[PDB]
DNA sequence: ATCGATGTATATATCTGACACGTGCCTGGAGACTAGGGAGTAATCCCCTTGGCGGTTAAAACGCGGGGGACAGCGCGTACGTGCGTTTAAGCGGTGCTAGAGCTGTCTACGACCAATTGAGCGGCCTCGGCACCGGGATTCTGAT
DNA sequence: ATCAGAATCCCGGTGCCGAGGCCGCTCAATTGGTCGTAGACAGCTCTAGCACCGCTTAAACGCACGTACGCGCTGTCCCCCGCGTTTTAACCGCCAAGGGGATTACTCCCTAGTCTCCAGGCACGTGTCAGATATATACATCGAT
């Protein structure tokens, strides 16, 4: 094969990030997003209508919603030192936040 | 051809990492996967309901971009740009 | 024809009636058995306030359509 | 007599304290416990208002019926507690409609 | 004339809170144009549904350190525990209250010492 | 199914609610 | 007999926002029993500045990526810069936002010898 | 049946545009952000120069109201220069017709 | 006497300890008395500035309970018992 | 040798049992008073306090800091080290949002 | 010292504030 | 005797003044010296309107007592 | 260290539809007037706040000594980043269907508003008991052995 | 575990001050009543939401490989905790004085309400240029040799 140039791990993300960060679109893809609302919408009544806008906002909000998630979470594991993040982060954020308790 | 295949599954693991890179998160460990659609889900859940609750309070049978944004404020996430 | 109502307590009164029988009848036989004057009643079906002259059938009640109990209370 | 006279402060004690005997019909409370209660109803209370204020305008209402207020409770309360309060107002307001 | 009698509105809900007091407090409330009349009866009871389901939990808990008087520390004891309540009053604090005896376990003792 | 303030008030559950603590 | 002319009290004060329609909606903005007469004027004029008081950042910030058009992102990357501002918005999020590019210290690269 | 105009800032935003950025233009959707951007601050504004109704027991708002609900609503300097425009704004057109 | 000296630093050591243990804090670093009581004052700094500002547009030259009241509800922290 | 020294750390597991317990106010009340008329001097000279308001803040502010230490507390835990560090502060109040 | 909407309208240094990024 | 007036531009314009010179004479002044009609003037002290026939001395404004500059703009 | 390929950066030309403009039509603000009650001001009151003083008494301070926790170094084991080939379904724009929102038009019920009568609710009052205080004896651990 | 040995808890006695209760006045609520309008409700049209399909392909999935990070271990050094004694000022109780906030009666400025009058502001239409999209090319740097 005479040596494929590899990246070496991790320089991967350091240009997404850089990347990922320098554009504003949306990285959820949308059409499945969408089907995900129409069940749990369903759940509270059933048959219900959409502005197609309105979804876009849910879409919107809870991209956002992460991504100031991740950054405190970021910050977790970094205050373990710890460059990887770990589920117990979020619990742990979360519960800083106070949206659990 | 039934109902109900997957759904909360549809937040795909690379999908999910591109947020994490605007997240700035260097490195992610695999069962991230697992507990991310869970919290997404119950956000999703709570500020749902509000829109809709406004919604048949409006005796309206359509979710508007005006439902989102008052559930979020009454959320405390207020929102621009789809309201009005 | 069997129905019930259910109250401010919940409890379930086993009615024998039939669907031309008169609100008036009704009260009457729940004073009857209850002995709680009609003065002090009123039933409810599906919200719609309920005349003496109204029978069952009026409102389409059906065998077991169970009723909302309601204790209007004059005075205090 | 009576100078300058203290401008009767209303508070929901009194309210507060027949509830208490019918819940518990032995406990006492103290001024500082009652003093909690009776600003703990005005920060709910305000709470209810301004989202069924909120109600109006986004149906262009002028004005705050029971139908609203209603609506902002499922909003406001969590859970389950909601719909008990859902069920008290509403059993109220039935027990109060035939009034008079 | 000769209205005749009296009814107060609360009365005729049979519930204690002041029907006509806070039926007062939102027409002066700027909370909108015009109030509806049914709306303070159904508002009223909500809170004198709460002020009950709080109190319960006081007293129970007032109980349980057995002085017949309701202090401020049981209210915080009391609402801390209910778990739908807690979220009501997250954002809230106590005067007096302090909180729930509570530790984490890596800290308790033993290493079975 | 939420209504338009109905007469359904339905539970007298709520000792369960105070048994969530 | 003559109005004969006519003149805006948005002018009267050479400002650029409505201050008639403004001071329209505060009479039903069920805000208080009256509206005081100069009020709105100052109240408009606070605005007519924060709008300014932002665009400008933006414009800025929209000639450092080189287009002549602002768009949402300006503004984001605008707003998060100013440290007051910040902390006027920080619970509110936009549409198309973004955030600011950042990177932890510690997860930066290394050969650094 | 067809009409009733909703009503925006959208003119007003697109005036002061060209005072401060002659050249520049906006899309619907940043201008929609304005108008909305618009009313909560207004909301805001107003329901903390109700709160000061109360507690003065003050029937009215005045001016004198606003100022003080924008010293506190608005953080740190901004206040102040937001604090002078309406002053100035106030006195140019307090003198007017 | 002169004029007003150290204040801040009259939030002890052993009392901020007191808390701590309230905070169920098993042991103590010796820095945090520091930024504790850079954390306090920055705290009771915009805290005061409402109600001193709700006090003066009240024309009285006196701060009361009411008004420590409104400045935390604005400022998201409300309290009981000390309203009325 | 003789004297009895109980092991480190055993004293705070009383103190905390012992200051969860009970409610009343850790910071002594009259240098809390002196410390907000200078901060209050800054803004305003001369000005005046019911003894009451006073009163709040120091309800409040030792209760602020309470809730502080307990995401604090979490932290150092999260790192494994049971005592607390500075950062932890500059941590959590960072995550909470009060500076950014 | 704060007033009662004065005439002190005390600085046009708002490209100080502009400055503060 | 030397006074000031701040501008909405903060323009400190200087002025020799006497305390018994009429607001008629010194925004007379400034229309003189800045060519700006009084039509379109006012000048404010510690807030208040100043008319034509009061001096310095009524207000008891002092030497390098700076004042309020105002546009008045009718028309427009 | 020199060498190559990869991704990004950038240059071009290119095609498209959104902003920004001009025209004309209408609704919300301007103008002018009245009548009424809010608030401002001034005049008296007394309550609350500050202040200053001195006695015991706990709390702050300070130091001492050594234990265990922080932190740094290292090494093992493995999970997560990267790349490629395989696989799946998102996004596109294009067509068709009617549900439901939004605009409309009439009638009237329900709320505001005014006045006159009535007791619910508040402050002021005193006595009384739930509970803060404690000195002794009951238990439930901690550390030493 | 097994020991004494603290420190803490639970207990019976005492004691004092705020609960919780009643006294009586008053002002907020209630009653009876008129007037008009907000919004209910039935009619009607016209947007955009849903549905459904297939050509295209960018994204997602799944697996292979190894690299560099999570974490577990150790090992040292010192920063906190415990505890005894030495030093400050917190606290309580007591009285003293006047500032300022609370309440009251009065007049007048200011704002709501109302009407008639018209351009500011809106939708609507339209034409072009800022910017997005596609494609070639130069610049930078990472990692392989």
């Amino acid at each position: 094969v005479k040596k494929p140039h590899r990246y070496r791990p991790g320089t991967v993300a350091l240009r997404e990030i850089r990347r990922y960060q320098k554009s504003t679109e949306l990285l959820i893809r949308k059409l499945p997003f969408q089907r995900l609302v129409r069940e749990i919408a369903q759940d509270f009544k059933t048959d219900l209508r959409f502005q197609s806008s309105a979804v876009m906002a849910l879409q919107e909000a809870s991209e956002a919603y992460l991504v100031g998630l991740f950054e405190d979470t970021n910050l977790c594991a970094i205050h373990a030192k710890r460059v990887t993040i770990m589920p117990k982060d979020i619990q742990l954020a979360r519960r800083i936040r106070g949206e659990r308790a | 051809r039934k109902v109900l295949r997957d759904n909360i599954q549809g937040i795909t693991k690379p999908a999910i990492r591109r947020l994490a890179r605007r997240g700035g998160v260097k490195r992610i460990s695999g069962l991230i996967y697992e507990e991310t659609r869970g919290v997404l889900k119950v956000f999703l859940e709570n500020v749902i309901r509000d829109a809709v609750t406004y919604t048949e309070h409006a005796k309206r049978k359509t979710v508007t971009a005006m439902d989102v944004v008052y559930a979020l404020k009454r959320q405390g996430r207020t929102l621009y740009g789809f309201g009005g | 024809m069997q129905i019930f109502v259910k109250t401010l307590t919940g409890k379930t009164i086993t009615l024998e009636v039939e669907p031309s029988d008169t609100i008036e009848n009704v009260k009457a036989k729940i004073q009857d058995k209850e002995g709680i004057p009609p003065d002090q009643q009123r039933l409810i079906f599906a919200g719609k306030q309920l005349e003496d002259g109204r029978t069952l059938s009026d409102y389409n009640i059906q065998k077991e359509s169970t009723l909302h109990l309601v204790l209007r209370l004059r005075g205090g | 007599g009576k100078k300058r006279k203290r401008s009767r402060k209303e508070s929901y004690s009194v309210y507060v304290y027949k509830v208490l005997k019918q819940v518990h019909p032995d406990t006492g409370i103290s001024s500082k416990a009652m003093g909690i209660m009776n600003s703990f109803v005005n920060d709910i209370f305000e709470r209810i208002a301004g989202e069924a204020s909120r109600l109006a305008h986004y149906n262009k209402r002028s004005t705050i019926t029971s139908r609203e207020i209603q609506t902002a409770v499922r909003l406001l309360l969590p859970g389950e507690l909601a719909k008990h309060a859902v069920s008290e107002g509403t059993k109220a307001v039935t027990k109060y409609t035939s009034s008079k | 004339k000769a209205r005749a009698r009296a009814k107060s509105r609360s009365s005729r809900a049979g519930l204690q809170f002041p029907v006509g007091r806070v039926h007062r407090l939102l027409r002066r409330g700027n909370y909108a144009e015009r109030v509806g009349a049914g709306a303070p009866v159904y508002l009223a009871a909500v809170l004198e549904y709460l002020t009950a389901e709080i109190l319960e939990l006081a007293g129970n808990a007032a109980r349980d350190n057995k002085k017949t008087r309701i202090i401020p520390r049981h209210l915080q004891l009391a609402i801390r525990n209910d778990e739908e309540l807690n979220k009501l009053l997250g954002k809230v604090t106590i005067a007096q209250g302090g909180v729930l005896p509570n530790i984490q376990a890596v800290l308790l003792p033993k290493k079975t010492e | 199914l939420t209504k338009a303030a109905d007469i359904s008030l339905d539970n007298l559950v709520e000792g369960k609610r105070k048994r969530r603590s």
